[PDB]
């Protein structure tokens, strides 16, 4: 089930990751609308593009790359929500279509 | 976005994005 959201699973998080960091490698694949991530049992990003062409080309560029060297390994796969709810731009969770 | 970057460090026949490093270290 293809979807235009997709969830980041980042194996071995060492380095601080934000939706500055998320917004910098995943707009240039693809229009990125919002971001959330979640930090409760390691890192995980669910990343909401303007289409499932961008969702697409966003995974086929970055699935299993490594945001840094060594590191922040991506596991990408299509998200379960077909739209992100986003209530306030921060580090954690943003809204590109909605300055608040 | 940083130059050079993303960079890849080496080409895995098997598998296009591994040594794909997508930003250099903070």
């Amino acid at each position: 089930s293809v979807n235009s959201v997709l969830l980041f699973t980042i194996l071995n998080p060492i380095y601080s990751i934000t939706t500055d960091v998320l917004y910098t490698i995943c707009n240039p694949c693809g229009p990125v609308q919002r971001i959330v991530i979640f930090r409760k049992n390691g890192v995980q990003a669910m990343v909401e593009f303007d289409s499932v062409q961008s969702a697409q080309r966003a995974k086929a560029s970055l699935n299993g790359a490594d945001i840094y060297s060594g590191c922040c390994t991506l596991k990408i796969e299509y998200a379960k929500p077909t739209r992100l709810n986003v209530f306030k731009n921060d580090q954690d969770t943003w809204d590109y279509t909605n300055p608040n | 976005y940083p130059p050079g970057y993303p960079m890849q460090a080496y080409v895995d026949p098997s598998n296009p994005n591994a040594g794909k490093v997508l930003l250099p270290t903070p």
